[PDB]
């Protein structure tokens, strides 16, 4: 797995 | 998006004096402000992260605090190796902004050039053209005249100047003025002078070579 | 160990496309996302997009749509940033930079420079600053390399492929009326050691490929 799902609230 | 207003645009201090750089968000973006340092020609590097996280190796010298829309960073004791272009930058949400960044340039005492005179190459003359160049190293403050001589006469239009960025060691500059002239003009005269008036010197320097000699 | 190496500074014409290249190494290339940064000399910073090479997925910012294209190959743990319909606006220093948990920009590259123009690339003409009795100051002497007539930016000066760096000043480039830019790199080294010392500068003019050494001697 990469981090995209942490970063992924970010672009909200 | 989010606007990060980052004042003030250039701090100038001497080494050893507390410095504080201010960021702030046009909307709350709680701690996630990351605060970068550029010295010239390089990437930017991340010195603090989470508005007041230092990164690792970052010396203890460099601070921030902040949360909501106000931070701020902090050099506590500035070096000379400090010289730099400092940013902040909202990480919360996208587009990801930096703020527009504050030059970081350093005061110091009075230094005099030491002034260099180079004629062309005999390689470069193959070709046609003569470049003759006359280096002013490590002096402050910026400010400096640079004047040609051809055979005693006052030249214009025919040369360009460089100055280098800081020194991240002493703090200085350095400049460069550069005579360019067709191979045939430049075996016409004798004497190149470079004529070099700066406040750390008691008169204006001349450095000269004859052509051939 | 992370590490980041972008290809070179490259001219493209008005118009056409380029692809610029982030070569990743000291970690597993899927593991994290990964962006890039537009910077124009002495101004400000500018996200483009950012991609997570697991899965391809890209995000962009806005303003970055319909002009940067953002991939990824995982045999070659390479990402690439292609820029079409190039305009004079697209003429900047291009960063890639890696993300680290839910952090975007930790680890830099070290940046690619694009210069938008119909001219042709030129490779720089190396010429020596020979030291003599007028380039000596309180026992010291200065020599360098001038760097003439190339296109477009940037060139890099080492001396002595990196083992020189105490004492150097290599000079920001001018614009000549020719339109090709010069440079010089000097260096002060003890006078007394003119003779028994050996100074080479090494250029580096990416956008061409071309690589000159050039041994600096005193004046016979
Ligand atoms: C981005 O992440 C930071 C840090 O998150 C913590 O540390 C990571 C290594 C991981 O272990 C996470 O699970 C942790 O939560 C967030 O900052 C923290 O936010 C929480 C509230 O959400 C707060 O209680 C902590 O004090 C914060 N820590 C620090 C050092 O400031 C941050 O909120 C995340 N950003 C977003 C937009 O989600």
């Amino acid at each position: 797995e990469d981090n995209e799902k942490l970063r992924k609230p970010k672009h909200k | 998006s989010i606007v990060m207003t980052q004042t003030p645009k250039f701090l100038l201090v001497s080494a050893g004096d507390r410095v504080t750089i201010t960021c702030k968000a046009s909307q709350s973006v709680t701690n996630d402000v990351t605060w970068y340092q550029q010295k010239p020609g390089q990437s930017p590097k991340l010195l603090i992260y989470y508005a007041s996280n230092r990164y690792t190796g970052v010396p203890d010298r460099f601070t921030g605090s902040g949360y909501g829309t106000d931070f701020t960073f902090t050099i506590s004791t500035v070096q000379a190796e400090d010289l730099a272009v400092y940013f902040c930058q909202q990480d919360y949400s996208s587009p990801f902004t930096f703020g527009s960044g504050t030059k970081l340039e350093i005061k110091r005492t009075v230094a005099a050039p030491s002034v260099f005179i180079f004629p062309p190459s005999d390689e470069q003359l193959k070709s046609g053209t003569a470049s003759v160049v006359c280096l002013l190293n490590n002096f402050y403050p910026r400010e400096a005249k640079v004047q040609w001589k051809v055979d005693n006469a006052l030249q214009s239009g025919n040369s360009q100047e460089s100055v280098t960025e800081q020194d991240s060691k002493d703090s200085t500059y350095s400049l460069s003025s550069t005579l360019t002239l067709s191979k045939a003009d430049y075996e016409k005269h004798k004497v190149y002078a470079c004529e070099v008036t700066h406040q750390g010197l008691s008169s204006p320097v001349t450095k000269s070579f004859n052509r051939g000699e | 160990q992370v590490h980041l190496q972008q290809s070179g500074g490259e001219v493209a014409r008005p118009g056409a496309s380029v692809k610029l290249s982030c070569k990743a190494s000291g970690y597993t290339f899927t593991g994290y996302g990964l962006s890039w940064v537009k910077q124009r000399t002495g101004q400000g910073l500018e996200w483009i997009g950012e991609i997570y090479p697991r899965s391809g997925n890209t995000y962009y910012n806005e303003k970055f749509k319909g002009k940067a294209t953002l991939t990824a190959d995982k045999s070659s743990s390479t990402a690439y940033m292609e820029l079409r319909s190039l305009t004079s606006e697209d003429s900047a220093v291009y960063f890639c930079a890696r993300s680290w948990g839910n952090s975007s920009f930790v680890y830099w590259g070290q940046g690619t420079l694009v210069t938008v123009s119909a001219a042709s690339t030129k490779g720089p003409s190396v010429f020596p600053l020979a030291p003599s009795s007028k380039s000596t100051s309180g026992g010291t002497a200065a020599l360098g390399c001038l760097v003439k007539d190339y296109f477009p930016e940037p060139v890099t000066v080492s001396w002595n492929s990196g083992a020189l760096t105490s004492g150097v000043h290599t000079f920001p480039a001018v614009l000549q009326s020719s339109g090709l830019y010069s440079l010089s790199s000097v260096v002060t080294v003890p006078s007394s050691s003119l003779g028994t010392q050996t100074y080479i500068c090494n250029v580096n003019h990416k956008p061409s490929n071309t690589k000159v050494d050039k041994k600096v001697e005193p004046k016979s």
